């Protein structure tokens, strides 16, 4: 990074340290959370990274830094999928009609029943790839499927632990 | 001979919902909804389908829509007139069968408020109760007697646009039942969580949870204290706490949690 | 081979409050406001 | 997971134990064997908080000491008494020695209880307590939280579940056990009412925790959904059922309504009057006017309507006056009673007598069970043994800590101990990680085509019809007094309606939701425990506790201190007989720490 | 579906009781504040007979009255104009 | 209507797939930038406009009040109205 400003391992630590609890503090499930805090975010993540660049060994910089990476990971990669979620129920809701009538309605998804199962396999997925964020997965990405599978009625392995 | 229409649904035909008109002689069937409605399901239409239990008003599992307001069909009275007697699923819900709403999302949210009494020390051996007084358990009177029948929850004009991001007025005087409550030990923690602007600040004051509660409890009220409470005790670091807490539900299994 | 059915909007039915009716009175006060100077703003463009 | 038995989709679960229930002792089973590191399920009918726990009113009893002083072996001996000397002396020591442990436990998991001046929680006192082995005076052991103690247990013991993340099954209607040919429950064949599929779990230990069976009588305190599926479904494995001539007729339930006025308020200064206006529960159990047993209570206002004391214009129930206590501690101590009146009677509780009936409440009978709440299957050489897999909890099981007659404020406490003695039991037995269970062959082949002949059942009579006629016959020929006559009557008709279940039919032939099809399979198991009722009760020859005979109108002792076992000849309702056997009752406690309370009179 | 005593058919006519009123204030306060400057800018002044009063116009501001078209605009209206205005 | 059915989601914060959300920071930066855009409208409005009379009264400083230290005899009534 282009920067002039030079900060101690001390001044490093915290800074490292006050990004990765706002990244997993902040809620995920709201987007705008995400879409208003990521560009700050960003912008952060490329200042802790010039300035712990030579505590990457460190034992204590160190874990703060691949906790912070993998966070983010799992940031990007769970807002994804819901994204979808949301583009499926969205979906759906014009497809209601206008006041629910059915109105000036928009055509149903039709390949619902295999969106479904396309989902529910990256939420396995993102499981395994991040098995220290399921927390975060399941305020996401899970809660997403529960609205699903009020409209579908599928299949998934979490099923019977969302009360379907 | 009163005239009752009642919504019906059949989830295999998956044909367009509508009101079947029922006549009902009520000389002979209970004051109450819901014996009008066990009265048709017995005699005339059997396949008619909907949630009923205590017949006390106590489980909360007969809540409808009655004349445009929810309310739980056994403690409803009939009202006799020219009028029919209109009886729909819950407002805005995902009907499963005839009056039998879909109310999944409302207990997976509940699940996320963790409603269980958290403690920094474990019970030490040869402790007693945990000691509250007659004053702090007053506090706890109009929010432990709610029994999640769900109508305020469906009367809130804000769940009905954002049902998967709004907790809801339920949810919300559950959790201000255990941020009240003098035993647990994570008010803070409980109150950076619920400080969400999706979760706490969609509710608008519209006040119909309060108006169709069945068990006169007051949603608005509770809801309107919480807020207060948050704002004047935010601090800069609730962000940090919550996710300390959250990295603590790490092991947790799959299901809505503190995170 | 079930599907769930989504009930219409409860605008159309659900018994309305009076304190329902006048928050709505209150969440649209800014919205007439501006609508006043649109007209108000239009007169003096068109009309004398 | 995926198979299709007779065009089923049939999905299977390999468990390390199973819960049919997730009421009271359902929710506090599945809690524990989760905490103890098993893998577990737990199937419900409804959402858990909506179970007939919720509608508990009165208190759970523990030798707390908060409000005066105590010992549980006084609680002990007066659930002996009150038993009239059939329940085992050996489970009511468990229990009692555990309420005040039991107790403390739910309150830290935060359950609102009401509180002392000394922020200890508060006690009242309810009818059969006593102090000193019966030498001191009433006892205040019943722990409540205003008029809301079942609420506020069972959203306690939901919150405990979610806790230790229970896996819960909600809105699953369990069919039947998939029994092994050696003779070993190996799990249940449910059936989704949200999807219409069938699930059938297999669990190494299984826990039914189901409720009772009150919905069998035309007036009762019971839910719509107290229809006893866990019952009919050990009867119809072949296994036995213990006690179901003893139904409990709660004194105070609200005319005609069917609700129920908690003991409570009798317990707080309630006074039952006439229409003579006499206080006539001090010519029956003198020394305890009101606060008599419920059994007790009960025949005494039957006899005094009898007699042509009853108030109304029929003159067909009695008055309950509360009008005279204090507002402040009607309004703080007995809150929801006066809500329920208003509404069910339109009785102003503070001004006005409520009207009120003895109405059947409880069920002492179920399952029979041992103190660790391992069903058992009597044989003639071995009266305890037990069935290899299965055990129960709640007003679902019989270990008769209850015997003929349950003292109020007891089983919530039955609740919670049997439902984490159950826990323990299946500790010890399967361990935290085991190999899977293997469910036999044909598991559920015979349920599946029941259900399947069920729903597409067309003759003659409706389901309701034959419910109401059921109801009619249990509330006139198994009355408060009964008579062996009618008796005899009963035990006929009961099983013309047995054989008239072949006649049954459903007109919707959905699975998502289908009422119809639910409502008739509860009425399979309502009939085969009902049944069961007339059967036992016109055998029994005595007057115990619950149990009334005009005709012998004395406790039998030296022929009748028996337990009473029932069984179904046939897993089919419309095909089967019921046999009647007996098993001993077991009377030394299990400890030294109590004694054994020897037989005697029970005046109250 | 639809109902008398509905959400939105009670709050459009709640809206209209509690704005319409105000509304039409507010409109007539600046349509008042029009009149206010219209009438010391040019008051509308009422002549008995119009060729009279154009005569002591051309008169006045010495213009000649052939060039000067006369048109009736309305009933109550007549108006002069140059004819030779480009 | 259909929707695709062979989407390559996001796996980390190196491989990422555009999404609305990406779209939606792409908003917020234009609208923001809108903002930047707009503060010039009320900003010139205050440096470019004077409120004067006529042309008058910049002669009138120049001729009589140049060092904007004359002092004027007050007459209160030119001013009051009265
Ligand atoms: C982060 C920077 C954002 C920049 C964005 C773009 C520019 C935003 C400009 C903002 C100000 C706009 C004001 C209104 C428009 C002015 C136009 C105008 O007339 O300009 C000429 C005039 C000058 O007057 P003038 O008379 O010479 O010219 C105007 C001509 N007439 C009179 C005809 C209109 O500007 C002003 O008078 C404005 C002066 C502003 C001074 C502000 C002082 C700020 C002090 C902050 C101290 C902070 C301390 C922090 C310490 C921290 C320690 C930890
Ligand atoms: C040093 C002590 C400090 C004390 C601080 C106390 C502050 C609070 C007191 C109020 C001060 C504000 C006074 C208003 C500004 C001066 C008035 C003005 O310019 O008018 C004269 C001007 C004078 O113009 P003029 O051309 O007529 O003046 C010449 C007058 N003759 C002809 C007699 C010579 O008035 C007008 O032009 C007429 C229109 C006036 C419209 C006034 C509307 C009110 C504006 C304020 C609104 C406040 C909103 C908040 C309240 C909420 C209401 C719902
Ligand atoms: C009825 C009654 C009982 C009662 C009481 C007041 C009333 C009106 N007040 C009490 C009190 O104040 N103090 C006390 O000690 N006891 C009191 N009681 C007794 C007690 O509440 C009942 O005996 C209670 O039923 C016992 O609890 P239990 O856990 O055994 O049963 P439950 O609450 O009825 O719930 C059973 C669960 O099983 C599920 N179920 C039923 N059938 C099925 C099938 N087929 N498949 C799956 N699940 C099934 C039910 O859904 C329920 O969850
Ligand atoms: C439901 C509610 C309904 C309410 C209905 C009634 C509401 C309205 C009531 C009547 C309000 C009337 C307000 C009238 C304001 C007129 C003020 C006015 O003329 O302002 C201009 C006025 C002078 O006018 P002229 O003499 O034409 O000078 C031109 C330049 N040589 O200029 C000023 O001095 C304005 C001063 C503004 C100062 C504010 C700060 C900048
Ligand atoms: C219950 C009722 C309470 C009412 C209280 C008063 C409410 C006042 C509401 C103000 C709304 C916003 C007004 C914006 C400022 C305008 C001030 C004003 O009077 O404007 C004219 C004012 C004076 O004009 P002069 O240059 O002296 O001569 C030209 C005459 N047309 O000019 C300005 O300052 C214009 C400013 C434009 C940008 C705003
Ligand atoms: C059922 O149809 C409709 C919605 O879906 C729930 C809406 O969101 C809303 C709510 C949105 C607004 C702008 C009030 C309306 C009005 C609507 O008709
Ligand atoms: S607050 Fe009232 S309406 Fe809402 S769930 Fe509780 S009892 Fe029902
Ligand atoms: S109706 Fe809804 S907006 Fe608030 S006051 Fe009640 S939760
Ligand atoms: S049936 Fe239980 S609340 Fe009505
Ligand atoms: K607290």
């Amino acid at each position: 990074m282009l920067t002039v400003d030079k900060f101690t391992r001390a001044e490093a630590l915290q800074r490292a340290s006050n990004l990765y609890y706002q990244v997993l503090g902040t809620n995920w499930e709201d987007g705008l959370n995400l879409v208003l805090d990521v560009p700050f975010w960003e912008s952060e993540l490329e200042k802790v990274d010039h300035m712990c660049e030579p505590y990457l060994c460190d034992d204590e910089i160190g874990p703060i830094i691949r906790n912070l990476h993998e966070t983010v990971n799992c940031m990007y990669a769970c807002e994804d999928v819901r994204d979808h979620i949301n583009e499926l129920l969205e979906l759906s809701s014009r497809a209601e009609g206008v006041m629910g009538s059915g109105a000036a309605a928009s055509e149903e998804v039709e390949n619902m029943p295999e969106q479904c199962g396309m989902v529910t396999k990256a939420y396995e997925d993102l499981l395994a790839r991040y098995p220290e964020h399921h927390p975060k997965i399941e305020q996401t990405v899970g809660h997403g499927l529960a609205v699903l599978r009020q409209l579908e009625k599928f299949n998934f392995k979490s099923s019977h632990r969302y009360f379907f | 001979m009163q005239t009752f229409r009642v919504y019906r649904y059949d989830p295999l035909l998956q044909d367009k919902p509508h009101m079947q008109e029922f006549n009902i002689d009520l000389a002979q069937c209970g004051p109450m909804i819901l014996d009008a409605l066990i009265k048709i399901k017995a005699t005339q239409d059997s396949t008619l389908a909907f949630r009923r239990s205590c017949r006390e008003g106590i489980c909360g599992s007969c809540a409808m829509n009655i004349n445009g307001k929810n309310g739980l069909a056994c403690l409803q009275y009939i009202e006799p007139g020219a009028a029919p007697i209109d009886i729909q699923p819950l407002p805005h819900t995902y009907v499963l069968k005839d009056l039998v709403p879909d109310l999944s999302n409302f207990y997976n949210q509940y699940k996320s408020i963790e409603p269980f009494l958290k403690r920094r020390r474990a019970k030490q051996p040869g402790e007693k109760e945990y000691y509250q007084s007659i004053e702090d358990r007053e506090k706890l009177d109009g929010m432990y007697e709610c029994n999640l029948c769900a109508c305020c929850m469906t009367s809130c004009p804000s769940y009905w646009w954002n049902p998967e991001y709004y907790l809801g007025p339920a949810v919300l005087l559950q959790a201000y039942r255990w941020i009240a409550d003098s035993r647990d030990e994570f008010t803070t923690e409980r109150m950076a969580w619920i400080n969400d602007s999706m979760r706490l600040y969609r509710c608008h004051g519209i006040m119909n949870c309060t108006s169709c509660c069945p068990k006169g409890l007051d949603p608005a009220k509770a809801i309107a204290k919480m807020k207060a409470a948050i704002a004047a005790a935010y601090e800069p670091g609730w962000t940090k706490i919550v996710a300390q807490e959250s990295i603590a539900n790490k092991k947790r299994e799959s299901g809505m949690m503190y995170a | 081979s079930y599907k769930s059915a989504h009930q219409e909007t409860p605008l159309t039915y659900y018994r309305a409050t009076q304190h329902a009716t006048s928050s709505i009175n209150h969440r649209l006060a800014y919205i007439n406001a501006v609508f006043v100077i649109w007209v108000c703003d239009s007169l003096n463009d068109v009309d004398q | 997971a995926a198979a299709a038995a007779a065009g089923y989709a049939v999905h299977d679960h390999f468990y390390d134990a199973v819960v049919v229930g997730a009421g009271g002792a359902g929710l506090r089973a599945a809690s524990g064997l989760v905490a103890h590191g098993l893998k577990t399920a737990c199937i419900s009918k409804v959402f858990p908080t909506r179970s007939h726990t919720v509608a508990a009113q009165g208190g759970i009893n523990a030798a707390l000491g908060n409000m005066t002083e105590d010992d549980w072996r006084w609680h002990a001996y007066d659930t002996v008494k009150g038993s009239d000397w059939l329940g085992d002396q050996d489970a009511i020591e468990h229990m009692c020695r555990l309420a005040p442990q039991v107790v403390l436990e739910l309150e830290s998991y935060g359950l609102p209880f009401s509180r002392t001046k000394e922020g200890k929680i508060y006690q009242r006192a309810f009818g059969g307590q006593s102090l000193k082995f019966g030498k001191g005076g009433q006892a205040y052991r019943c722990a409540a939280a205003a008029d809301r103690t079942g609420h506020a247990i069972l959203h306690t013991l939901y919150g405990m579940s979610l806790k230790y993340d229970c896996l819960f099954f909600i809105e699953y209607f369990a069919l039947d056990l998939i029994m092994d040919q050696d003779g070993s429950c190996k799990g249940v064949i449910a059936m989704s009412m949200e999807d219409g599929s069938i699930h059938r779990f297999g669990a190494h230990q299984t826990v039914i925790a189901t409720g009772g069976y009150g919905r069998a009588y035309q007036s009762c305190t019971s839910a719509h959904t107290c229809t006893g599926d866990g019952g009919g479904m050990v009867s119809r494995a072949g296994l036995p059922l213990q006690d179901l001539e003893f139904v409990q007729f709660h004194p105070t339930g609200i005319f005609p309504a069917g609700c129920l006025m908690t003991e409570g308020c009798r317990g707080e200064g309630g006074i039952l009057r006439n229409s003579e206006g006499e206080p006539f529960m001090a010519r029956y159990a003198p020394t305890a006017k009101d606060l008599a047993s419920r059994d007790v209570v009960s025949r005494a206002m039957t006899l005094e309507i009898r007699e042509g004391r009853g108030v109304g214009p029929n003159k067909d129930h009695i008055y309950l006056h509360l009008d005279h206590l204090p507002a402040e501690t009607l309004r703080e101590r007995l809150p929801g009673i006066s809500e329920t009146a208003k509404i069910f009677a339109g009785v102003d509780v503070t001004k006005e007598p409520i009207p009120v009936l003895p109405t059947v409440h409880y069920n002492m009978g179920g399952i029979p069970t041992n103190w660790k709440a391992q069903c058992l299957n009597p044989t003639s050489s071995d009266p305890n043994k037990i069935v290899p897999g299965l055990l129960a909890a709640g007003e679902a099981g019989s270990a008769s800590v209850h015997g003929a007659n349950r003292l109020g404020a007891n089983s919530l406490l039955d609740l919670v101990v049997f439902g984490r003695t159950a826990a323990d039991t299946v500790a010890e037995i399967v361990k935290p990680n085991s190999p899977p269970v293997t469910l036999p062959k044909d598991a559920g082949g015979g349920t599946i085509d029941r259900f399947d002949k069920i729903r597409h059942a067309k003759g003659p009579v409706s389901t309701a019809d034959l419910r109401s006629k059921l109801q009619r016959t249990m509330q006139t020929r198994a009355p408060v007094y009964r008579n062996g006559d009618d008796l005899k009557k009963g035990c006929e008709e009961v099983r013309e309606i047995m054989k008239e279940y072949k006649d049954v039919g459903i007109k919707d032939r959905t699975l998502v939701w289908n009422t119809d099809l639910i409502e008739t399979l509860e009425l399979e198991n309502l009939i085969t425990q009902a049944a069961q009722t007339i059967v036992s009760g016109e055998a029994r020859k005595e007057s115990r506790g619950a149990h009334a005979r005009e005709d012998f109108t004395e406790r039998d002792d030296k022929k009748w201190m028996k337990h009473s076992l029932s069984y179904q000849t046939k897993p089919h309702v419309e095909e089967s007989d019921i046999v009647l056997k007996y098993r001993p009752v077991v009377d030394q406690p299990l400890d030294s720490e109590m004694h054994h309370v020897p037989p005697a009179k029970r005046v109250y | 579906m639809l109902r008398y005593d509905s959400l939105l058919w009670q709050c459009t006519l709640a809206a209209g009781i509690w704005f319409i009123p105000q509304d039409v204030a507010a409109i007539s306060a600046f349509l008042l504040y029009g009149r206010s400057k219209s009438r010391t800018i040019n008051q509308p002044v009422y002549v008995d007979n119009i060729d009279t009063a154009a005569n002591e116009y051309f008169k006045r501001k010495g213009l000649d009255p052939t060039k000067m078209i006369m048109m009736r605009k309305s009933s109550k209206i007549t108006e002069i104009r140059y004819g030779e205005m480009y | 209507a259909r929707v695709p059915e062979d989407i390559e989601f996001t796996k980390n914060r190196y491989t990422r797939r555009y999404n609305l959300a990406t779209e939606d920071r792409v908003k917020l930066l234009n609208w923001n930038a809108f903002c930047i855009a707009v503060t010039a409208l009320p900003i010139a409005y205050v440096y470019y406009s004077w409120y004067e009379s006529s042309e008058d009264t910049d002669m009138i400083y120049r001729t009589m009040d140049p060092m904007r230290e004359a002092k004027a005899d007050y007459y209160l009534p030119l001013l009051r109205g009265h």
